[PDB]
Parts: C-alpha cells; structure tokens; sequence
C-alpha cells in the first residue's frame, strides 16, 4: 500500500546517498595518495635547495681564501 | 470495489515513479562521478607543475653553481703556473 510505496522512494533515497558516499570516500584516498606521492617529491627538493645553498656559501669562502691570497702574494 | 481500483491506479503510478527516478539518478551519480574525475586528474596536472617548476629550477641553481666553481678552478691554476718561480 500508500507506506509501502513510500518506504520504497525512500530505500532508493537511501541507496544513492551511500553509493554517493562510497564513491567520495574512494576520490578522497586518490587525492591522499596523489598528495603523499607528491610532498615525498618535494621533501626531497627542498633537501636539494638547502645542500646548493650550502655548496654556494662553501665555494664563496674559498673564492675569500684566493684572492685573499692573491692580494697577500704580490 | 472503488477503493480497491483507485489503489490499483496509484499502485501503477508508483511503479512508473520508480523507474523515472532510478533512472534520472542514474543521471545525476554518472555526471557527480565525472566531476569527481576530473577533479582529481586537475589535482594531479597542478602537482606535476609544480614538481616540474621546481625540478627546473633546481636544474638552474645546478647550472650556475657548476660555471662559478668551473672559472674559480680554471683562474685558480692559472694563478699557481703563473707564480712558478724557477
Ligand atoms: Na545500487
Ligand atoms: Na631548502
Ligand atoms: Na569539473
Ligand atoms: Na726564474
């Protein structure tokens, strides 16, 4: 009968709501997996800009001690 | 009797609803998936970007660090052939 009819839009309301939702769950673990894949990726650049920079300022204070040196000589 | 046919009538309106309506969600899950979609192949595109910008960037910094420290050794030696005193 008319509570019967009912329920049953009802079930169908219900069944995409939790297959909407299986669904999302599912974009939001890619998206996390995609977002880790990535911030590894940058973690280790960020290593890279940090040891050039340190490489720069090495090579400043030998190029210091040479023409020190230099001026020193003659 | 009457009721009994007026039920059967909204008995056949009801089965008719059902099938308009799986089918027009059926619709509205397949365009939301597609959204979804191409949502995270966006989010993918824009990490590569960057991890591309900043691959690029650190190929640069490589670069111009490699020339000072080329022409600091190469001045360096012709510095010390140039002191040879005997
Ligand atoms: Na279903
Ligand atoms: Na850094
Ligand atoms: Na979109
Ligand atoms: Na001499």
């Amino acid at each position: 009968g008319s509570h019967m009819w009912q329920r049953e839009e009802e079930e169908l309301k219900q069944r995409f709501m939790q297959r909407v939702k299986e669904k999302e769950a599912t974009f939001k673990e890619a998206e996390k997996e995609l977002q880790d894949k990535f911030e590894h990726l940058k973690m280790i650049q960020q290593e890279e800009i940090r040891k050039l920079e340190e490489e720069k300022k090495q090579l400043e204070g030998e190029i210091i001690d040479f023409y020190k040196m230099k001026a020193a000589s003659e | 009797g009457s009721h009994m046919a007026q039920m059967e009538e909204e008995r056949r309106e009801h089965v008719a609803k059902m099938k308009k309506m799986e089918m027009e969600m059926e619709q509205v899950f397949e365009m939301k998936v597609k959204e979804k979609v191409q949502k995270l192949k966006d989010s993918e595109a824009e990490l590569q970007r960057r991890h591309e910008q900043m691959k690029k960037n650190l190929e640069a910094q490589h670069k111009e660090l490699e020339e000072k420290r080329r022409q600091f050794e190469d001045e360096k030696a012709n510095w010390e052939a140039q002191q040879r005193i005997l």
